C-alpha cells in the first residue's frame, strides 16, 4: 500500500542517481557532448559516467546528423540497449536537420528511426543547456509499475 | 634384352597393380606441390559505424 508505492520510487531513484551515456561521435554536437566530461560543466559522477558499449549503458545521446547510411546502424544499437532505455536527441540535426531537412541523405528528426523522450534544441548545444538533458531526464522518471 | 615397355610395369604406381583402389598418384620427385590453395583466413571487421571510442 505505502511500502509498494515507495519501492517503485526506490527503483526509479537508481535512474535518478546515475545514467551512463553513449559516445555517439556523429557530428559537431559530439564535441559539446565531450564538454560534459570537461570539468567546467560536469556531470562526471554527478549522474553521468562515460564507458561506451551499447549493452552496458542506460541512456543513448544521438549527437548530430543522421543519414540513410546511418539509419540501419543506429536502429539496432537502440535494440542492443537494455529495455529501460532513454534517448536524448541533442541539437537541431537531431531534431530535424540543422540546415538540411530538405536534403537527399539526411533523415529528419531521429523519430523516424528511433523514438525520443527528451529534446535539446541547441545548435552549438551550450553545456549550460545540455545539463537539462540529464537533469530533466531524472525529473521525468516519476512512476513505474502500479499493479 | 629389356625395353621401355617392360620398364613401364616397374614404374612408380603399385608394383602389382589393380586392387579395389587406384586413386594414389606416383610421388612427386622432390616433395609435393605447394598446397598454397584453399583458406584465405581474412577476418572482416565492422570497427567504425558508431562509438568505437576511436
Ligand atoms: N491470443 C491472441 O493473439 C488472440 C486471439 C484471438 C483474438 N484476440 C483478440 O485480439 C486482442 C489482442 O490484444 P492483446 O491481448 O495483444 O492486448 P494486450 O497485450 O493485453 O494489451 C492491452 C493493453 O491495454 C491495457 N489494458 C487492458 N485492459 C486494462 C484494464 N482493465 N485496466 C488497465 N489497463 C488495461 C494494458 O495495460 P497494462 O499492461 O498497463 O495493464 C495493456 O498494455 C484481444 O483483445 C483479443 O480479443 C487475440
Ligand atoms: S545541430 Fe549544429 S552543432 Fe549539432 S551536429 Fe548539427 S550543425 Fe553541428
Amino acid at each position: 500500500e505505502y511500502v509498494v508505492a515507495k519501492l517503485d520510487d526506490l527503483i526509479n531513484w537508481a535512474r535518478r542517481s546515475s545514467l551512463w551515456p553513449m559516445t555517439f561521435g556523429l557530428a559537431c554536437c559530439a564535441v559539446e557532448m565531450m564538454h560534459m566530461a570537461a570539468p567546467r560543466y560536469d556531470m562526471d559522477r554527478f549522474g553521468v559516467v562515460f564507458r561506451a558499449s551499447p549493452r552496458q549503458s542506460d541512456v543513448m545521446i544521438v549527437a548530430g546528423t543522421l543519414t540513410n547510411k546511418m539509419a540501419p546502424a543506429l536502429r539496432k544499437v537502440y535494440d542492443q540497449m537494455p529495455e529501460p532505455r532513454y534517448v536524448v536527441s541533442m541539437g537541431s540535426c537531431a531534431n530535424g536537420g540543422g540546415y538540411y531537412h530538405y536534403s537527399y541523405s539526411v533523415v529528419r528528426g531521429c523519430d523516424r528511426i528511433v523514438p525520443v523522450d527528451i529534446y535539446v534544441p541547441g545548435c552549438p548545444p551550450t553545456a549550460e543547456a545540455l545539463l537539462y538533458g540529464i537533469l530533466q531526464l531524472q525529473k521525468k522518471i516519476k512512476r513505474e509499475k502500479r499493479l | 634384352q629389356p625395353d621401355v615397355e617392360w620398364a613401364e610395369q616397374y614404374g612408380g604406381a603399385v608394383m602389382y597393380p589393380t586392387k579395389e583402389t587406384a586413386h594414389w598418384k606416383p610421388p612427386p620427385w622432390n616433395d609435393v606441390d605447394p598446397p598454397k590453395d584453399t583458406l584465405v583466413s581474412n577476418l572482416t571487421l565492422n570497427f567504425g559505424p558508431q562509438h568505437p571510442a576511436a
